[PDB]
RNA sequence: ACCGGCGGACGGCUCAGUAACACGUCGGUAACCUACCCUCGGGAGGGGGAUAACCCCGGGAAACUGGGGCUAAUCCCCCAUAGGCCUGGGGUACUGGAAGGUCCCCAGGCCGAAAGGGAGCCGUAAGGCUCCGCCCGAGGAUGGGCCGGCGGCCGAUUAGGUAGUUGGUGGGGUAACGGCCCACCAAGCCGAAGAUCGGUACGGGCCGUGAGAGCGGGAGCCCGGAGAUGGACACUGAGACACGGGUCC
């Protein structure tokens, strides 16, 4: 199956309504990549983005991180460390918008 | 009185101060806690944009499916439980989900009696 | 107490008007809305009033009255008291415009010594 | 003049509140509503009812307001049919990056339309012929609701903050997704890369100044937000919790 994404999807299959490659969960809009530092909730992951700003009096650059909260299939069920790609939903909790659709690289 | 708006209440755990009056489009309605009872009620509401919606205050039928296609329409004895609250199944309360029993058997509700105005079940085995 | 008696022949849409007092009046002081009373046991030369033969043993009902201060009695509200309450529609309360509701003072039910109107119908 | 229809939610005014998804920008709604307007496909069958205006009598200092008589509609209410919504079982016709969507066939229910009305000619009459109109379905358009990533103030003589608080499962409610709100199960969530608290302030396109790099401002014109003595709350409507509409303190 394919959801438009054009990756491999998870080997097994689960239950969750919530998941994209096996429920009703539709993904449209931004795809971002990132490295989990956080998997204590239930189903719930934070990632974290770091990219550059430029300041333009000092022309010099900055580094600046973004966190994300996902939520986290049981077919995929990635750890802290390791690299995965993220895609926007509906709202799903009061700070959940993004769904897990891929491990790049287990840690 | 209801209003579905928004949480005063940043995720770091701050306050937050409202910036205007809550809009007419945000508010909410009591629940419809639908119960058993020997004759059936419902009303209409009116909603936004002017559309409708039926809500069923009292049932004493339901509408029972088997896996094989068919329907049949018998009466309703009691509520068996109702995992959505601990007090549900005492008072014969009717939601999506609750076990009730019938003259042919138990089955599990799979409609919205409050949203829709009829109570749908499928038979357990 | 005195009341000004406001009577409407139902058959021919004529209404005339008079004062009644004293003892006469005396008796009327309790009864409801929408509640027959003989015009004979009341005293009134009913065939002088209107010109015209009229049937024996012939009551009338009360209709409607006004209190002393201007404020009508509205049929279903209990008691001879005068209250304030918000309305839609109904006697007491005339809309002009959609959805329109406003606090009106009315009366209740009951006659009292307050009320100076009392309307009335004939009923054969 | 009255009943009835459409409009009065735009336009105009001010900058108190607000450090926030308020605003700028790029995206999303497969999670949603929309009277007026456009195109295509259909429908207009049968009954009932009151009441203002008008006549009789009025009440109250006025603001307002009572009873009886009679009458009409593109006013109101029923019955039918079309139609809509929910759930279970099958089929694979459509769009799309991808179907909790659309289409076909069974089965159990719930809701449930309409004004062939008005004007003008040919009509001997029969009846046409235009003009303006009523209801349902599919789509668009117009006007919005909601969501996300990124961007732009000062203070450490403010260092820890949060307990529906962060997430999960089962529901309710909403036009719609969501701790938006409940019942149960866990211990999460934010922070010296400055949380929390305090100060000051409507945001932007822009404007003043300077060789430039910069520094300072954001009343007037346009686009967005908010308010109608302060604080709370409802009715009607496609749209309001309504500046020249309603209720309480
Ligand atoms: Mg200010
Ligand atoms: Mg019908
Ligand atoms: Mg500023
Ligand atoms: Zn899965």
């Amino acid at each position: 199956r394919d959801i438009g994404l054009r990756i491999q999807p998870p080997a097994e299959k689960c239950d969750d309504p919530k998941c994209p490659w096996h429920g009703h969960l539709k993904i449209h809009g931004r795809v971002f990549e990132g490295i989990v530092v956080s998997d204590k909730p239930r189903k719930t992951v934070t990632v974290e983005r770091q990219y550059y700003h430029y300041l333009k009096k000092y022309e010099r650059y900055e580094l600046r991180r973004s966190r994300i909260h996902a939520h986290n299939p049981p077919c995929i069920n990635a750890k802290v460390g390791d690299r995965v790609l993220i895609a926007e939903t509906r709202p799903l909790s009061k700070t959940k918008h993004f769904v897990v659709v891929a491990v790049l690289e287990r840690a | 009185a209801i209003w579905q708006g928004r949480s005063l209440r940043k995720p770091s755990g701050g306050r937050i101060v409202l910036a205007r009056k809550k809009r007419k489009r945000e508010l909410g309605r009591e629940p419809s806690n639908t119960r058993v009872a020997e004759q059936d009620k419902r009303k209409i509401i009116r909603t936004y944009g002017g559309n409708k919606k039926v809500r069923l205050t009292a049932a004493a039928y339901a509408n029972v499916f088997d896996k094989s296609g068919k329907g049949r329409k018998v009466r309703i004895i009691r509520v068996i439980e109702n995992p959505a609250n601990r007090q549900f199944a005492r008072r014969n309360i009717i939601t999506k989900g609750a076990i009730i029993e019938t003259e042919i058997g138990k089955a599990k509700v799979t409609s919205r009696p409050g949203q829709d105005g009829v109570v749908n079940a499928i038979l357990l085995e | 107490a005195t009341f000004k008696l406001v009577i409407s022949d139902p058959k021919t849409g004529i209404a005339k008007q008079i004062e009644i007092t004293g003892p006469e009046a005396e008796k009327l002081i309790g009864k409801r809305i929408g509640d027959q009373i003989p015009v004979k046991e009341l005293g009134i030369n009913l065939n002088e009033l209107f010109g015209k033969e009229f049937p024996e043993d012939v009551k009338m009902e009360i209709r409607g009255g006004t209190d002393k201060d201007g404020f009508p009695m509205r049929p279903d509200i209990h008691g001879p008291r005068r209250v304030r309450i918000l309305l839609s529609k109904g006697p007491g309360f005339r809309p002009k415009e959609k959805g329109e509701r406003r606090k009106k003072t009315v009366r209740g039910n009951t006659i009292s010594p307050e009320i100076v109107q009392v309307n009335v119908k004939l009923v054969y």
